[PDB]
């Protein structure tokens, strides 16, 4: 049993579980979120291959709310179960609560749904990362990330893939050098470009507008750029004359 | 209650007056009765508060769902969402509704949904105990594709004229501009319509 | 429904030799106030049928619905649709005498008299009525509400029996259809002068004639009536 | 899976249990200490990257106004726990007497809500153990241990998790029936450093106490007869304050 | 009975008499209709005295339980959206009539509540049956920018209008103050304008004026 | 690729120790046996067409219909286990009548692409359940244009220029890949039809013992006002004699 | 109405260190009057209920008390206290709020932790009455009120009180053709209770 489903096993671990987190990195494909002094960015890479896909329709970030976007690492079946339930949280919650739902309590709450599937024998993990952003109206910036196993926590900034530990080292090492939490510029643009900049420095590869996909959240609403607006930012941080 | 929504060259105005009645006690003098469920689709209410209110409500949540699953909702979609609370539960609402949109294709658009949950678009629509003293006067003022400020005109003139001799009807005059630029609130005090 | 609201009067029809004929005002009351003047309430189902209804706007919205879904439905996996297997105007009528009675059971009807015209795939004219009580009937003419009491008595006279009916042409079918309505117009407190109407031909398919407007009247006469009585000025 | 996941084996144990109570013991340190004039719980906050900010969690839950809880073990099982008994503490004690229950009930509700795990189909034990400090006004200060079989003890003081082994036995020696909240406060701080490898200061400490009632948090003056709650949670800066001068 | 809100520059004040009557009889004369529904947010209620306290219970128990769950200090927003969400699922038959008011992050917030589940916002409100003869007094002597001494003398005087002109309502004034940056300030009594004047004389009974069939004591 | 996951495959919803769901995978050696069907995106709309294997002249021709219909405006194909791919367009019909009876206007194509999507994933949830034995191409037009959509086993789906799956798919996709590279401007509806045919022409190749039938369906703006039919008459032989010509 | 078929009343007063509860002995069907010796006066532990209104449910709610009392004294290991049972007594008669007993509960006690006297009434759905001079209950409520409000006055003697709330029920109950016909009269102190049964008219 303890093999298949979420059970105990011996050593009190959940196999299932663990193996759901491996699938998590099956896409091949890296993000990163980081806050500004009034802005959060999420970006992740993009790999369409095969030349018959429309790369438009290719995405693992999503509109949660006006307020809250989505960046999912783990395959896209398994992404857009998460994405669906979040946006009706999301709604479910102002509905009744004549507020809207902030980002860390949407977070917890998925957190919980996703321990449940560890608790339950019937249902198995989903094996994604779901990393949660926005301007929230009382927290600020925000970055809350939840995992298979139900655990979730806040973040100054985050990673998540194959090679996350590179891009997470190159960001802690930008934050002590800084002695903030976050990026000092207003401009939603000079976040972004400051993204794929350190993301660029700790994976050894330059992108082109068609590798990334960018979302940004502001305290008016969550957004993602077109590839033209992801050129501009590539543009800003080019380093050739 | 006197509630009108007009379509006009650059999309529609809603218009009310601000009085809500038990018996002859004036509850609200200042009463809301136009009502957003979403960026550029509203609506103006009338009958019971409590249903219309439950109903916008409920509409509104419909509608933020809509979003973040499928997109921009039409107008028409809108109304369709009303349309289905107020027929299926018919036998429980008193729910007068005109629901009102802007989109860059149609321009502005009108739907009342009256009593019964039939729906109905028209190029402008009057509702609500003091619409009956001004179907007279509507229909001899209104043409399509006034200007902003020839459809303020019709909408502050019509319900003045609705408020005088409607005792359900009276407080101030509230208007929502919807059209491409964005979503306007106007006010109007007694002491300007009343002269009209 | 418990009890109507907006409502469309009489719905009126007859059968001529090659097809029949059907007509409603485009009026949606709301009790005496002549409420919304552009309801259509003749809805035709494909090229051979058209479903005339009277009585709640809301209701007849419902079943329009329910007519544009059984298209729908009857076109999965039927590569005959546009032809053998389209749907007949028995077909239709069926399902909405099944609906009707059904709701009429349930306490709960839709409240509205309707009349189902079209041709069969032999040829033959359909007519055929149904109500909120799931009561049905066929005859040469058919009338719902207020039509009922004017125009069959009116369209009788053109068809009177089974046998008057390859005797009769549609432009004599369409004159009387049209007289009828005019006669409504003059009697009917719910009746409104713009009116549809449609024909369906066995060999010319289904014509829908949109905004006739009642024509020829005679209001003359009422300058020289004067008082109630006595009164001489 | 409408079938029980915890069953007896020919030895009489109850494997997921036992295996339950491993991930406990695999947890992060936390302990318990009662005082005379209060009670203290704590733990560790080990943050499983830089990037994480763990104030945004917390492994101290006020339940009521005079009772908190703590754990080692499963996280997330804790998290929901935390939920469920909130709720109940309304739902079958607050709403039918307008009273907040009294520590050694809630814990018994929390108690069911696990034996429940361990019995019902088609779920695994919860894999968690509470440690539960509380006050109310018939048994005074209180400090119970909840296990995954659901099993609840009393404890004058007791660790869990990890360095428990140690911690008890660092409890046994300097614990005695008359420590003020402040003699509590600081051996719970020893006994945690010795736990705690890596960083120790008010940031990666985690540390509350049911004591006094605090007017001062109530939010509202005006009921003289309405008491203050008995829980507070220490700062970072109350904590390092302690740490400096230890 | 004789609820109003009131706001003012940097809260709201909430007040009521405390008379509560079966029919014409009084049965309390020093009644508190004042309720907490969260620690800043308090609301005040007329109608059906059952359903306008149990309904005070269910939402404060939830809104004490959201803000648990969320780490936030509950929202009047919140209390509003429940109660009336509570109020239009049971059509009416909960006869609960409220003025809530409270501040919370966002702000300082007024609102009303009827039975069958509409809501009003204003910068000031009456509910109960001596609301006519309080918002006589409010329609008169408000201003935009009250002080919260002056919002507190106005709602009390709104108060006092229908202790003095309402059958349904008297005795005494309640009043709670929510400023914004501060914890509510429940004020019970704040005024106490109708103590019984002293009787003519005692009539207590001489010892033993009562006859007696049969005595015995009772084991608890 | 171990191809079989011993021990972690013999039922559904099952995570092998490298996050692999073996029956999924497993599911998709089905729809490598089922005959080849395509989808072409078009200027103003989108295009199908299958290989129909005729096993035995006992089938009667131009029946045995595979592409199906949902709604009024779109199309499906699928290959693999075909009772498979009804069970997926009647769940498709169900959600589009529904969308279209709250919201009035029918449903939108990348919306009912993921009504399918969720309803695909469901199925790899569960072990009560196995994945469906289909792949999906599938799609029509609406307020923002052509769309078109290939959906797997998984749940996992995507929006294509062209798509292919069945046994000749490596052929048709690289046929389909050429289209792409020699058409910048586009493809009018018309000419995809051509196309298309020629395509499940080459394909065929891999099923070539067998004879088959062509079957082509579109939905374009300015051929079939946006509502799909299936390509028939002259239009159709004239796809055929084009196909056979190269 | 439900309330007035079989007649009765109840009261209940605080004094000096003391609360009193006393009830009539009556239970009719309308004008006919049929036990002589219907008590509606309760207790569970140190805690007194007093019922008034229809007779099987004044019965059904004793034993739901008895019931729901001995539960708590059980779990909690104390036995309840007057402030606790108010709430209690509340929230059961709200839990029916669509379908009511039709009762007037009304509590009196002595917290054994402040000594403090506690009184408080109900209406049939659970409105708490939470007045502390006195509180009345019955077919003759009007009376009762009349007599209490001139009767009473505060921090009476228990044996004060007992002449008190005796003339006050005595003389409330000889105006009501539903109730009377007997009383009883309980005076609660820490330590001690006394039951007495008064002498009245018999018509
Ligand atoms: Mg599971
Ligand atoms: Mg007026
Ligand atoms: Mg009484
Ligand atoms: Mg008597
Ligand atoms: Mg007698």
């Amino acid at each position: 049993y303890d093999r298949h489903i979420t059970i105990f096993s011996p050593e009190g671990r959940l196999y299932q579980v663990e193996y759901a987190f491996k699938a998590t990195n099956q896409t091949n494909i890296n993000s990163l979120a980081v806050r500004g002094k009034d802005c959060t960015v999420v970006i992740s890479q993009k790999k369409v291959p095969d030349k018959l896909l429309d790369p438009t329709t290719v995405s693992y970030i999503f509109c949660i709310s006006r307020t809250i976007g989505m960046v999912v690492n783990g395959p896209i079946p398994d992404a857009r179960n998460a994405a669906l339930r979040a946006k009706a949280e999301a709604a479910e919650f102002r509905y009744k609560y004549g507020y809207d739902m902030p980002c860390d309590v949407l977070a917890k709450r998925m957190a919980n749904l996703s321990q449940i599937y560890t608790q339950r024998a019937y249902m198995r993990p989903l094996g994604v990362i779901l990393t949660f952003v926005s301007v929230d109206e009382e927290l600020g910036p925000s970055i809350y990330k939840t995992d298979p196993a139900g655990y979730y926590v806040g973040y100054k900034a985050t990673a998540t893939g194959p090679k996350q530990q590179e891009i997470t080292t190159n960001l802690e090492n930008h934050f002590k050098k800084s002695k903030i939490d976050h990026i000092n510029e207003e401009s939603w643009e000079k976040v972004v470009e400051f993204a794929i900049t350190h993301m660029i420095d700790a994976l050894g590869t330059e992108f082109s507008k068609n590798d990334l996909e960018v979302g940004v959240a502001t305290k008016d609403k969550f957004f993602t750029l077109s590839a033209e607006n992801i050129e501009e930012r590539l543009v800003a941080i080019a380093e050739q004359d | 209650t006197s509630i009108m929504a007009v379509t006009f060259k650059d999309g529609v105005i809603l218009g009310a007056d601000s009085r809500t009645t038990t018996g002859a006690y004036i509850a609200n003098r200042v009463t809301d009765k136009l009502t957003r469920v979403h960026d550029k689709i509203w609506c103006c209410r009338s009958g019971s508060a409590a249903d219309t209110q439950a109903i916008a409500d409920i509409v509104q949540y419909h509608l933020e769902l809509y979003t973040s699953q499928y997109g921009t909702p039409s107008t028409e979609t809108a109304a369709s969402v009303f349309k289905e609370l107020c027929y299926e539960n018919k036998d429980n609402l008193t729910a007068g509704i005109i629901v009102a949109g802007y989109d860059d294709k149609n321009k502005g658009e009108v739907y009342t949904i009256p009593l019964g949950g039939s729906v109905h678009k028209l190029p402008y629509a009057i509702a609500g105990s003091g619409s009956t003293f001004i179907y007279g006067y509507c229909d001899k003022n209104f043409r399509e594709n006034m200007s902003k400020e020839e459809t303020v005109d019709f909408i502050k003139h019509s319900l003045s004229q609705a408020i005088k001799w409607d005792g359900s009807s009276g407080g101030v005059i509230r208007m929502v501009v919807l059209t491409a630029a964005g979503v306007e609130r106007l006010i109007f005090y007694p002491d300007e319509y009343e002269q009209l | 429904t418990q009890q109507p609201i907006v409502t469309g009067t009489s719905v009126i029809s007859m059968k001529y030799d090659n097809g029949v004929i059907i007509a409603a005002d485009n009026l949606g009351s709301y009790g005496s106030l002549l409420r919304f003047n552009g309801v259509e309430r003749l809805i035709p189902v494909g090229d051979n049928t058209v479903v005339g209804i009277s009585g709640d706007i809301s209701d007849m919205q419902h079943i329009e619905r329910l007519l544009k879904d059984l298209v729908t439905e009857n076109a999965y996996d039927n590569p005959l649709a546009d032809a053998e297997e389209a749907l007949e105007p028995s077909y239709i009528f069926e399902y909405l005498a099944t609906v009707m009675y059904q709701r009429r059971s349930k306490m709960n009807p839709l409240w509205n008299a309707i009349i189902v015209a079209g041709v069969q795939s032999n040829g033959d004219q359909f007519l055929r009525y149904v109500n909120l009580l799931g009561v049905t009937y066929s005859s040469p003419t058919l009338a719902t509400g207020f039509g009922a009491h004017m125009a069959n008595p009116l369209l009788r006279k053109v068809v009177d029996r089974e046998s008057d009916i390859p005797k009769t042409t549609v432009q004599v079918a369409e004159e009387a259809i049209v007289n009828a309505m005019r006669v409504l117009y003059y009697r009917d407190a719910r009746s409104s002068r713009n009116f549809s109407l449609a024909i369906i031909d066995k060999n010319t398919g289904l014509t829908f004639k949109k905004n006739l407007q009642v024509e020829n009247m005679k209001w003359d006469f009422a300058k020289d009536i004067k008082g109630y009585g006595t009164q001489k000025i | 899976y409408s079938f029980s996941l915890t069953t007896f084996s020919p030895s009489g144990k109850l494997g997921q249990i036992d295996y339950a109570l491993t991930a406990v013991k695999q947890g992060v340190t936390s302990l318990g200490i009662k005082a005379t004039n209060g009670v203290v719980i704590a733990t560790e906050k080990k943050s499983s990257s830089p990037l994480a900010m763990s104030e945004t969690l917390s492994k101290v839950s006020l339940l009521t106004p005079d009772i908190g809880a703590v754990y080692s073990g499963m996280g997330p099982d804790y998290r929901v726990l935390v939920d469920k008994s909130r709720k109940v503490a309304h739902t079958s004690y607050k709403r039918i007497y307008g009273e907040y229950p009294p520590t050694k009930l809630l814990v018994s509700e929390v108690a069911k809500i696990m034996q429940e795990a361990t019995q019902s189909g088609g779920v695994r034990p919860f894999g968690v153990s509470l440690l539960i400090a509380g006050h109310d006004e018939f048994n005074g200060f209180s400090l119970y241990q909840v296990d995954p079989s659901g099993s609840y003890f009393p404890w004058k003081a007791t660790a869990i998790g990890k360095g428990s082994v140690a911690a008890k036995t660092f409890l046994e020696k300097r614990w005695n029936d008359e420590l003020e909240l402040e003699d509590a406060i600081h051996i719970a701080l020893l006994t945690l450093k010795e736990s705690v490898e890596g960083e120790f200061n008010g940031d990666t400490i985690e540390l509350a106490i049911i004591g006094d009632e605090n007017p001062d948090l109530l939010g509202y003056t005006g009921i003289p007869t309405d008491k203050g709650p008995r829980f507070r949670k220490l700062t970072s800066q109350e904590i390092n304050d302690r740490l400096e001068a230890l | 009975t004789t609820i109003v809100g009131v706001k003012f520059n940097n809260g709201v004040v909430i007040a009521a008499d405390t008379r509560s009557t079966q029919g014409p009889i009084v049965a309390d004369k020093n009644c508190a209709k004042l309720h907490r529904i969260s620690p800043k947010i308090w609301c005040a209620g007329a109608g059906t005295a059952a359903d306008t306290e149990a309904v005070t219970q269910l939402i404060g128990s939830n809104i004490e339980l959201h803000s648990l769950y969320t780490s936030r200090e509950p929202r009047v927003v919140s209390a509003l959206q429940m109660l009336k969400q509570h109020l239009f699922k049971y059509q009416g038959h909960i006869g609960a009539y409220l003025i809530v008011a409270g501040v919370d992050p966002t702000g300082s917030h007024l609102f009303s509540i009827h039975a069958h589940g509409s809501t009003d916002v204003g910068y000031y409100l009456s509910l109960g049956s001596g609301s006519l003869a309080a918002m006589a007094v409010l329609e008169s002597h408000w201003k935009q920018d009250l002080t919260k001494e002056e919002a507190i003398k106005l709602a009390s005087d709104a108060i006092q209008a229908g202790i003095w002109n309402d059958l349904g309502s008297g005795s005494n004034v309640d009043v709670c103050v929510m400023e914004i940056g501060k914890d509510a300030e429940y004020l019970r009594n704040y005024l106490t304008p109708n103590v019984r004047e002293e009787k003519q004389k005692s009539y207590k009974f001489p010892r033993g004026t009562t006859a007696v069939l049969k005595e015995s004591i009772v084991n608890i | 690729m171990t191809s079989i996951g011993t021990g972690y495959d013999l039922s559904n919803s099952v995570f092998s120790p490298d996050g692999r769901n073996f029956q999924v995978e497993y599911a998709v050696k089905a729809v490598e046996n089922g005959t080849t069907s395509i989808g072409i995106k078009c200027n103003d709309g989108v295009v199908f067409a299958v290989e129909k294997l005729i096993t035995s002249k006992l089938l009667v021709p131009q029946k045995n219909v595979k592409i199906q219909v949902v709604d009024r405006h779109i199309g499906c194909v699928y290959s693999g286990l075909i009772p498979d791919g009804r069970h997926l367009v009647n769940r498709g019909r169900e959600e589009a009548a529904s969308f279209k009876k709250l919201y009035k206007t029918p449903i939108p194509i990348p919306a009912f692409a993921d009504r399918l999507g969720q309803y695909v994933q469901a199925h790899t949830l569960y072990n009560s359940v196995r994945p469906f034995g289909v792949s999906t191409i599938f799609g029509g037009v609406d307020k923002n244009g052509a769309h078109l959509y290939m959906l797997e086993p998984s749940g996992s789906y995507w929006g294509y220029k062209g798509a292919a799956t069945g046994k000749g798919r490596q052929s048709a996709k690289a046929e389909l890949e050429k289209l792409v590279d020699h058409h910048p401007e586009g493809l009018s509806a018309r000419e995809a039809v051509k196309q298309a045919a020629k395509i499940i022409y080459l394909a065929h190749e891999d099923n070539k013992e067998k004879d088959f039938e062509l079957e082509i369906s579109w939905c374009s703006l300015s051929e079939t006002n946006g509502l799909h039919k299936f390509v028939k008459g002259d239009l159709l032989q004239e796809a055929i004699d084009f196909a056979q010509k190269e | 109405d439900p309330s007035s078929i079989n007649g009765g009343i109840v009261v209940a007063m605080t004094g000096k260190d003391c609360v009193a509860i006393a009830c009539d002995l009556r239970l009719g069907s309308q004008s006919l009057g049929v036990s002589n010796k219907f008590e509606k006066i309760f207790h569970y532990g140190h805690v007194f209920l007093g019922i008034t209104g229809l007779a099987t449910d004044v019965t059904t709610l004793n034993e739901m008390f008895r019931y729901k009392t001995n539960l708590y004294k059980l779990k909690e290991e104390r036995a309840i206290e007057p402030e606790t049972f108010t709430q209690l007594v509340s929230s059961s008669l709200y839990e029916r709020r669509f379908g009511p007993y039709f009762v007037g509960p009304v509590v009196a006690g002595i917290n054994s932790k402040s000594g403090k006297p506690f009184i408080a009434g109900f209406d049939l759905i659970g409105c708490i009455d939470e007045a502390k001079d006195f509180i009345v209950s019955g077919t003759a409520s009007d009376q009762l009120f009349g007599m209490c409000e001139s009767l009473y006055e505060p921090n009476l003697e228990p044996e004060d009180l007992f002449e008190t709330i005796s003339q006050a029920l005595l003389n409330a109950a000889d105006r009501d053709a539903l109730s009377g016909w007997g009383a009883v009269v309980y005076i609660i102190k820490k330590d001690e209770v006394v039951k007495r049964y008064l002498k009245m008219r018999q018509d």
